[PDB]
């Protein structure tokens, strides 16, 4: 029920000990070198 | 205030902003609560 005016999906493949990294203020080498979502992320961090 | 450490500096150099943001507006809370009971007791010291 809600509308958005752009929704992007960034796709990457990683192990389930570092799933934690991808997500919003965290530590680590991917959230430091590899890829950081911003400290106020709308939206859902997805994985299967 | 229920801070960390008093001081700003100290919890913006020990802690990551994750967590600087809320030890912050802890102490923002209570500096801004002190300025205001200081102000209205100056307004009524002043209508006196």
């Amino acid at each position: 029920d809600l509308c958005f005016t752009n929704v992007y999906a960034d796709s990457f493949v990683i192990r389930g000990d570092e799933v934690r990294q991808i997500a919003p203020g965290q530590t680590g080498k991917i959230a430091d070198y590899n890829y950081k979502l911003p400290d106020d992320f709308t939206g859902c961090v997805i994985a299967w | 205030f229920g801070a960390i450490s008093s001081v700003l500096n100290d919890i913006l150099s020990r802690l990551d902003p994750p967590e600087a943001e809320v030890q912050i507006d802890r102490l923002i809370t209570g500096r801004l609560q002190s300025l205001q009971t200081y102000v209205t007791q100056q307004l009524i010291r002043a209508a006196e």
